């Protein structure tokens, strides 16, 4: 979609960290859905950048830190 | 403190012994011996620095040495990284005609 | 161009691009090649295109790592690049010491410097290097 989100994982030092490109090449901070937290392994995922707009034609970095221990 | 060469030769021998590069140089100098300083450098991989001495107080090893340093650089290609000239062009060595011989 | 949930490339029917996840989750597609143009373009130093596209990643996990990690020009750096930290990484990766210079100014992660002036010298200029070292307390040096 215009909004193209591309993402891969980078694990940078303990922290497995989530590179997200949500690029919202959308025609607007299109409304966004939902995301859920959880216990993970000896890690827990632990962050979400809060908003839910898919800002028009716009590119965004959405970071998830994970909790790595 | 009183000073002494003899001490220095034996010591030189020592200088060779010690295992960190730097002291040995002062010695080499101290004795007055570019040659020694430069030879020392060859082992340590002091290369940029060795060139400065070789230039300053000219044993014209700058020519010799530079080629080798450059070669390392060369290994690590890129033309800028290669870098080149001794009598003329980039450097004009003996054509510059200025203060170490 | 980027996919759209699972797809698999089946093969290529012309420019009007076609894509498949297996038998659904499908595309007709306006193209946008990357690369072809590129190693040729690159091979002839040419940027015009990329630029023109204004195409600009280098990370997705990474994305500089085709050979932009094993860089090809710092012309590349120019299409995209960011934070002083990032810039810095580039400053080593490219060895972009232009960006380094500022980067340096902006570095202040010492060690970082600390290697670097020499390196800078190594690459050149001691006129500058002397400064670098000056704050560095290689006073004796």
């Amino acid at each position: 979609d215009p909004v193209y989100a591309e993402a891969y994982v980078h694990v940078n030092q303990y922290d497995i960290v989530l590179d997200v490109l949500v690029v919202n090449q959308t025609s607007d901070t299109l409304q966004n859905c939902t995301l859920e937290l959880a216990t993970l392994g000896d890690l827990k995922l632990v962050e979400k950048p809060s908003p839910l707009t898919l800002a028009p034609h716009d590119f965004a970095n959405i970071k998830a830190n994970v909790k790595v221990a | 403190a009183s000073g002494n060469a003899s001490m220095v030769n034996k010591l030189a021998e020592g200088a060779e012994r010690d295992g960190k590069n730097n002291v040995a140089f002062m010695s080499y100098f101290l004795q007055g011996k570019l040659d020694a300083c430069l030879e020392l450098l060859i082992r340590t991989g002091r290369l940029p620095e060795a060139a400065f001495l070789a230039r300053t107080y000219l044993p014209s090893q700058v020519s010799r040495v530079v080629k080798l340093w450059r070669e390392n650089l060369s290994k690590v290609n890129q033309k800028a990284a290669e870098s080149l000239a001794d009598p003329t062009e980039y450097e004009n060595l003996f054509p510059g005609l200025k203060e170490a011989f | 161009r980027t996919l759209d949930l699972p797809i698999y490339v089946t093969r290529v029917k012309g420019n009007n691009v076609y894509c498949l996840d297996r038998e659904c989750r499908p595309r007709v597609l306006t193209i946008d090649p990357t690369e072809f143009k590129f190693k040729l373009a690159l091979i002839n130093r040419k940027y015009d295109e990329v630029l023109h596209m204004v195409r600009n990643a280098k990370l997705v996990g990474q994305s500089i790592i085709a050979y932009l990690q094993k860089k090809g020009y710092p012309e590349v750096a120019l299409h995209f690049v960011k934070d002083e930290k990032t810039r810095f990484s580039l400053a080593l990766e490219c060895g972009n010491i232009e960006i380094a210079l500022e980067a340096a100014k902006a570095l202040d992660d010492k060690n970082c410097w600390e290697k670097l002036g020499e390196v800078a010298l190594l690459q050149g200029n001691h006129q500058i290097v002397e400064m670098c070292y000056q704050r560095t307390k290689n006073f004796d040096k």
